[PDB]
């Protein structure tokens, strides 16, 4: 079984970095690809980037140069930096797990072929709120 | 004897069309109204007298000119009308 | 009034590139092959390959294979026809008189040739 | 003697109207103890077969519309897409409308080889030459040909196995003409043509020479399969009376390459053979290699061809890649769709060969190759 | 939107906007004061332990829209469905597809 438990601030003010870190039980973090999702009340979930080893890395282009992601494999730990937060980021976040694929339709050897990722098991949940 | 002078009249009409002008320009949108005839109920469109502008000896100017089309060679796009033909072929 | 022009001469450092032109005019320049000859100083001459005017298609040896571009243009109207030679890497073996003839027939017979770009490195 | 001949033909391009139909069966005679000089190097009917093709084309060509109001400034986007290389060019232009005084908004998927930036691009041949739309119902297959020489004149078939193509024949036969010759239009590679009797045959005006092209014959031919996976549906716009302009308009998805596949278990072995047909002519020692192309136009260094109705470029550079000494993968060849075509290597009368609708294959058979030499190699 | 059907019945939810090349969806589902969870992901592959009643259209058609069938639908699947879509004429969409609440009338 994997267990997947986030802590954080719970209350950040407007352009004050937000340190959002998740604990992963039962498996290593250098065995999986690992994601954040953002869900604001009311609306569709939104994925703002996920994180591994040997730099492969894709973050949202809208949440660029705010939000990073950086792992700890001595502490088996995930830790997400999201800086110059507004009123919009107030949302329930979940720390979730990604299992890569390949939907072939071509050649191959012309890269006619993409990666898609999917949330094999989920978090908890965690309404982080900001509040000016 | 019949198929071989089908052909060749089908081909003189041809080589007579071919040395005659090309009314290319003449695809245009036309203004037509009606031609003074007081009111003759039915059959009053027989004949339309349609403003259009014409190009010139010079390609850069144009002309505004009038014509009377028959109802037959014309088709509504008010007054907006166009040669029947400007869709599906070209005239000499 | 068969004429080969040749561009001026040039020099270039190891390790950068140079260009040769061959302007050509007064005949069919489609019908005749091309054929870039370089000649060292005091030895004798070299090839370096011909090249066809209809479809610039290139031919060099093994020497000179991966280090000359030979590329043709084409006027408008075809009246000229601008034939360049390109080297890549040149080095100190390089320096030469670059000559551009024409290959009148199949029996290699050059009978008209370019004045001679002098490229020095 | 030289001497003009006419089909023998059994929509096309190559029109079987103006000239007469085939014998039932043709009439060979096996001429004993005649021992003829062949030269197909100064073959005359060479020249009346390229002369007469040409001109089939321009016959072809010559009833269709001229696609003069093309040549605008075209507002070219990328074509949706998530991509390294943009091939597709989704361009927008006003187009004369039949009405010679209105004009409409239009849109066309032309191809990356077809415009020339100057977002506003142009089609390339504005500069050069004027354009002519290739008519839609006309095909582009090739049909097979006989030419057959007139009264008073005779043709002479070399019926001998392993013929050199110069010098004695020493088994002549007369026909009263010839085979299909099926006049294929293709670079680098000969497609549907005669595969030889005994081995491969190896054939050039003069071996020393590097100027002058290799004629290669193979012995079983080499099946080679294409595919333009895209959709490329076509779409009409009528540029003036009676005047209509074929356009992609859009794509069915999964845009993706052009590619004709070579099955790498029979091309080498192939090769094989004419490394040993070649190395029969320049000694039992020397190494021989094949390589990529030297350079040149888009036509020579890739293998050109039409295939379904679409011109393909197909790069080949892993075919012709290998070195030879004495002692059910495929190979894939990404081709490149044109559609703005110069045949004939003349420039003035350019052609606009219309989209296919739907996904296209060839299944067709290399035959032959045509090679040339390195040149220099001393020793 | 809002969808309802009855037990025992098929549900159709259309999500997102239509295909344009080899899609790739991936039906999730949200569980009301819960996390979200896999249920189908490549149009059609299940993944273990999720029940096999749900399918997908497969996306190798082109211009129709992902629709997720739910036959003999239960009191369990009253939920929220998310579908995260993977298009290869399309740049990667990093938020997800509008929801579709499939409500029980039980
Ligand atoms: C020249 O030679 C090359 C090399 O051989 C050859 O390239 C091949 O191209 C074909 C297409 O022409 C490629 O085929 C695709 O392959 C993938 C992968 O299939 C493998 O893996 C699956 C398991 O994942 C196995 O079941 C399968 O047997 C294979 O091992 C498939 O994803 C593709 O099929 C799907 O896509 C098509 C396009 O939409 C659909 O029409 C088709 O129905 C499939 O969709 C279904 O499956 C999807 C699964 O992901 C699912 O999501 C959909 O909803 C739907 O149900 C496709 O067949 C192949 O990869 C290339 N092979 C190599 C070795 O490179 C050229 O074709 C050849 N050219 C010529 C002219 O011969
Ligand atoms: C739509 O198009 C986008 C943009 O092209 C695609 O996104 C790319 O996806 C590929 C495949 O996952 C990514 O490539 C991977 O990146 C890693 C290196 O990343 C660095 O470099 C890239 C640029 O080169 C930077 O963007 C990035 O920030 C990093 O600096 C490698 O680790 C990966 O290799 C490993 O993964 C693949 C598959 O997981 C394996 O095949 C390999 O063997 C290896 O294990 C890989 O190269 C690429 O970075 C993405 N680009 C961007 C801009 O995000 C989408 O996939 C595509 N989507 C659809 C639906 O078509
Ligand atoms: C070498 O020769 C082989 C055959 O020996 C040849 O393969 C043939 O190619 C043609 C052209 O692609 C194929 O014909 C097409 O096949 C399909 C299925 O029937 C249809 O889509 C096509 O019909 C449409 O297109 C025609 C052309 O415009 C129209 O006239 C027609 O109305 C339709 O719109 C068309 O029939 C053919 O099936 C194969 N195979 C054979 C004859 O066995 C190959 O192309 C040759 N290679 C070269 C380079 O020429
Ligand atoms: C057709 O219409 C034109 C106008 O488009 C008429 O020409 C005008 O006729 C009036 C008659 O009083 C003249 O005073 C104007 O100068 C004319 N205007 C022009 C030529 O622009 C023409 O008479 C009409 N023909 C008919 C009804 O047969
Ligand atoms: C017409 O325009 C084409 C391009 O559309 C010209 O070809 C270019 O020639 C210039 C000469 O300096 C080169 O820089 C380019 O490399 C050529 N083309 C491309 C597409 O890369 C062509 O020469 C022009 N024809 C004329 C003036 O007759
Ligand atoms: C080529 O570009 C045109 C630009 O107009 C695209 O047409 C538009 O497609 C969108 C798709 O969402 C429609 O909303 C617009 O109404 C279309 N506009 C017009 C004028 O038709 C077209 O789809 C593009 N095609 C490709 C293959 O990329
Ligand atoms: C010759 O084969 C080589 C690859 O073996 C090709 O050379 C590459 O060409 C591309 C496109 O111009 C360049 O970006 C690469 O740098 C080249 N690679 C090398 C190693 O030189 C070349 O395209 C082939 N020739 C032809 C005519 O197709
Ligand atoms: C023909 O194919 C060859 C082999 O794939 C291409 O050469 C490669 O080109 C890429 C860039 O496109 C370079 O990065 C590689 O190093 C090249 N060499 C290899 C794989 O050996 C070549 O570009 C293709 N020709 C054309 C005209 O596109
Ligand atoms: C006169 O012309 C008009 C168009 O201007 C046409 O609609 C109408 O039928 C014609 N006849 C009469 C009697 O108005
Ligand atoms: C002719 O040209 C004038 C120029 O101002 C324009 O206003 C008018 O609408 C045109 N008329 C027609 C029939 O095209
Ligand atoms: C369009 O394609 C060109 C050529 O590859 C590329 O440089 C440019 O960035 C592309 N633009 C977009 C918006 O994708
Ligand atoms: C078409 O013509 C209009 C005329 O106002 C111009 O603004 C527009 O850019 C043109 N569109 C093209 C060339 O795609
Ligand atoms: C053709 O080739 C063969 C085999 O090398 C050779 O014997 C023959 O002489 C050649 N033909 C001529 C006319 O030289
Ligand atoms: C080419 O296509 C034919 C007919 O579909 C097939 O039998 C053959 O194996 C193919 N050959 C290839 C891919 O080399
Ligand atoms: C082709 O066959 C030769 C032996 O005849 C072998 O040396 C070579 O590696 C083969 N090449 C392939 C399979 O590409
Ligand atoms: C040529 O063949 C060799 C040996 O198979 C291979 O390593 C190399 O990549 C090939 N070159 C190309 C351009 O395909
Ligand atoms: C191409 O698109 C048409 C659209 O009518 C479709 O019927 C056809 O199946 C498509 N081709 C392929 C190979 O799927
Ligand atoms: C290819 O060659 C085989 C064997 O000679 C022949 O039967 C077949 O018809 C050929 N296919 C073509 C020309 O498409």
């Amino acid at each position: 079984q994997v267990h997947l438990q986030e802590s954080g601030p719970g209350l950040v003010k407007p352009s004050e970095t937000l340190s959002l870190t998740c604990n992963v039980s039962g498996t290593l973090v250098r065995d999986n690809y690992w994601s954040w999702i953002r869900q604001p009340l009311g609306k569709q979930p939104e994925w703002i980037g996920y994180v591994h080893d040997s730099g492969d890395t894709n973050y949202n282009p809208s949440l660029k140069s705010r939000v990073h992601l950086s792992l700890d494999k001595s502490k088996n730990l995930v830790s997400l930096r999201l800086t110059g937060v507004t009123a919009a980021d107030s949302a329930i976040y979940y720390c979730a797990t990604t299992k890569h694929g390949r939907r072939i339709y071509g050649v191959v050897a012309f890269k006619e072929w993409f990666t898609y990722f999917y949330m094999d098991v989920w978090g908890k949940g965690t309404s982080v709120t900001v509040s000016s | 004897m019949v198929e071989q002078m089908h052909t060749d009249i089908i081909s003189l009409w041809d080589q007579s069309l071919k040395p005659c002008v090309k009314l290319t320009p003449l695809c245009v949108t036309l203004q037509c109204t009606n031609v003074t005839n007081n009111i003759t109920d039915d059959m009053r469109g027989e004949l339309k007298n349609c403003s259009f502008n014409m190009t010139t000896e010079l390609r850069d100017k144009k002309q505004k000119v009038y014509s009377l089309f028959y109802r037959l060679d014309v088709v509504q796009i008010n007054k907006e009308y166009r040669l029947i033909n400007c869709n599906t072929s070209a005239i000499t | 009034q068969v004429q080969l022009l040749q561009s001026g001469a040039a020099v270039t450092k190891p390790g950068a590139s140079v260009r040769v032109s061959c302007e050509a005019s007064g005949y069919n320049i489609r019908d005749y092959f091309i054929h870039w000859w370089r000649q060292a100083p005091g030895q004798g001459l070299q090839w370096v390959g011909w090249i066809n005017p209809k479809t610039g298609q290139p031919n060099n040896p093994r020497q000179f294979q991966g280090r000359v571009s030979l590329t043709r243009h084409a006027s408008w109207d075809f009246d000229t026809y601008s034939f360049y030679m390109d080297l890549k890497a040149l080095r100190s073996d390089d320096t030469a008189v670059y000559f551009c003839a024409r290959q009148r027939s199949d029996y290699w017979d050059f009978d008209v040739w370019g004045s001679g770009t002098q490229v020095t490195v | 003697a030289e001497t003009t001949l006419f089909c023998a033909s059994d929509h096309n391009v190559w029109a079987t109207h103006a000239c007469v139909p085939t014998d039932p069966n043709p009439q060979e005679i096996h001429l004993e103890n005649v021992t003829e000089e062949f030269n197909m190097w100064k073959n005359n009917m060479v020249e009346q077969m390229h002369t007469d093709i040409i001109s089939l084309w321009d016959q072809s060509l010559k009833p269709c519309v001229k696609l003069t109001p093309l040549c605008v400034t075209l507002q070219c986007t990328n074509v949706t897409n998530n991509i390294m290389r943009g091939e597709l060019k989704n361009c927008s232009f006003n187009m004369t409308t039949e009405l010679r005084d209105k004009k409409q908004k239009v849109y066309s998927l032309f191809y990356r080889l077809d415009v020339v930036q100057i977002k506003e691009y142009r089609l390339i041949n504005c500069n050069t030459s004027a354009i002519t739309q290739a008519c839609p119902k006309v095909s582009f297959e090739p049909i097979p040909i006989h030419y057959c020489a007139p009264a008073g004149f005779a043709i002479l078939k070399c019926k001998d196995k392993k013929f050199n193509g110069t010098g004695p024949c020493p088994s002549v036969s007369t026909v009263q003409c010839t085979h299909g010759i099926k006049p294929v239009v293709s670079t680098q590679l000969l497609l549907n043509g005669s595969l030889a009797e005994e081995e491969v045959m190896i054939r050039s005006e003069n071996i020393t020479n590097n100027a002058k092209n290799i004629l290669v014959q193979f012995n079983t031919p080499v099946q080679i399969n294409c595919t333009r996976p895209n959709n490329n549906t076509r779409k009409s716009i009528r540029i003036g009376p009676g005047q209509a302009f074929y356009a992609t308009g859009d794509i069915i998805g999964d845009i993706r390459q052009a590619h004709c596949n070579v099955s790498k278990a029979t091309w080498n072995e192939t090769l094989g053979k004419v490394v040993k047909q070649l190395r029969k002519h320049f000694g039992n020692n020397t190494i021989i290699r094949f390589a990529n192309s030297s350079g040149g136009d888009l036509e020579v260094t890739t293998h050109s061809f039409n295939c379904g109705g679409e011109f393909f470029y197909c790069n080949t550079s892993g075919l012709f890649n290998s070195t030879w000494i004495s002692n059910n993968d495929s190979i894939t060849l990404p081709c490149r769709i044109k559609q703005i075509i110069n045949m004939w290597q003349r420039i003035g009368q350019a052609m606009y060969a219309p989209p296919i609708q739907g996904v296209i294959r060839c299944v067709s058979n290399i035959t032959g190759l045509i090679l040339t030499r390195d040149g220099g190699s001393t020793n | 939107t809002f969808v309802s059907v009855a037990p025992g019945q098929t549900a159709r939810i259309t999500c997102g906007e239509e295909s344009l090349g080899s899609r790739s969806v991936i039906w999730y589902q949200q569980r009301p004061g819960q996390a979200p969870s896999l249920i189908i992901y490549n149009n059609n592959d299940r993944p273990s332990g999720i029940p096999d009643r749900f399918s997908g259209s497969p996306g190798s058609t082109f211009g129709t829209t992902a629709t997720l069938t739910i036959t003999s639908v239960e009191a369990g699947d009253e939920a929220d469905y998310y579908c995260h879509i993977w298009d290869s004429r399309r740049p990667t969409n990093w938020v997800f597809g509008e929801g579709t609440t499939l409500i029980v009338l039980s």
